[PDB]
């Protein structure tokens, strides 16, 4: 439900990043 | 052979793949076109026989 | 999607697809929030007003998918809806204001790696990533390319598409189009000189748009694909309906 909505299985709950999120974070710092 | 018969195919500013028929005047049958899902013009019919019955001749 | 890529296995696990045989002319987008319900946009639920339909069913929402021609055997799950609910202000013939719409599955799905629920926007996430700039992802099946039939090369994708495009300044969303636009909707896509392209297209409607909060490290839904001029248009952009506006009604009727 929404308690862990939003971390995905496949990545966040696995410490993973996929390969172009780093891209939207770098936006937030200043985009 | 109402007017809106020999208008071309619309899809619309919306982004939904809705599949349509509308009457190919220059071709004289009735072809499939993609439909976004707001703004249809009157060409544009739920099916090939829909389409003819109401577009047959323009 | 145009100008966006492949994504990866298990990349937005809320991606749900509105598919219809019959008559095939559906493919939408749609957005896992719970259990039990999906969020797409009101227009992928709609007909031509000549058409006298309102019955409104006999779709069924695939969850779980990366292909969209193949089958996921024990990934995806294929759901049948209990009720469909559009925003009873949305207005096509109009102002294109309020494209939302829930719908309450038969019978509740059961997470996997493949199917999870976005976390809905609340006053501070709006507040900290509702920014000019700030970049979001699109995902879907829809087109590869602005097409009113078929296109030269290849049309649709054999596999979820995303794309990550920045928030455009109200200004330049406000004069970039004719259409009157609504604080319940917002534009994002790059400037012509941005040296990017990147789009949503025929078949992306309802498909969530969402950020990741560099604070919790949660995905929040911002946006849902509505519409736009054409596919991937320098100087146009397209516009998505703000969720968190909405998100009064969505709690209203859940």
């Amino acid at each position: 439900g929404e308690a862990d909505c939003g971390l995905r299985p496949l990545f966040e709950k696995k410490s993973l990043e996929d390969k172009t999120e780093r891209e939207l974070l770098e936006s937030y710092i200043d985009g | 052979r109402p007017d809106f018969c020999l208008e071309p195919p619309y899809t619309g500013p919306c982004k939904a793949r809705i599949i349509r028929y509308f009457y190919n005047a220059k071709a004289g049958l009735c072809q499939t076109f993609v439909y976004g899902g707001c703004r249809a013009k009157r060409n544009n019919f739920k099916s090939a026989e829909d389409c003819m019955r109401t577009c047959g001749g323009a | 999607i145009v100008e966006g890529s492949d994504a990866e296995i298990g990349m937005s696990p809320w991606q749900v697809m509105l598919f219809r045989k019959s008559p095939q002319e559906l493919l939408c987008g749609a957005s896992l929030i719970s259990d039990r319900w999906v969020l797409t946009a009101a227009h992928c639920l709609l007909y031509p007003p000549w058409d006298k339909n309102f019955t409104e069913n006999d779709l069924l929402v695939r969850i779980g998918k990366h292909s969209r021609t193949r089958y996921e055997r024990n990934i995806e799950k294929i759901s049948m809806l209990e009720k469909i609910y559009i925003h009873p202000r949305y207005n096509w013939r109009e102002n294109l204001d309020r494209d939302i719409a829930l719908m309450k599955l038969k019978k509740p799905v059961a997470f996997s790696d493949y199917i999870h629920p976005v976390c809905l926007p609340d006053r501070e996430t709006a507040a900290s990533l509702l920014q000019a700039g700030y970049k979001g992802r699109v995902t879907g099946w829809g087109n590869l390319k602005e097409t009113w039939t078929t296109n030269v090369g290849k049309g649709q994708p054999s596999v979820l598409q995303v794309v990550n495009l920045p928030i455009v300044e109200r200004p330049v969303c406000k004069d970039s189009t004719r259409i009157r636009i609504t604080d319940n909707m917002f534009c994002a896509g790059y400037k012509p000189d941005e040296g990017k392209r990147g789009d949503a297209c025929q078949g992306d409607s309802g498909g969530p748009f969402v950020m990741k909060s560099p604070f919790n490290n949660r995905w929040y839904q911002m946006g849902i694909v509505s519409w736009g001029e054409g596919c991937d248009r320098d100087g146009k952009y397209g516009f998505y309906t703000h969720v968190f506006r909405l998100k009064k009604w969505i709690q209203k009727v859940i």
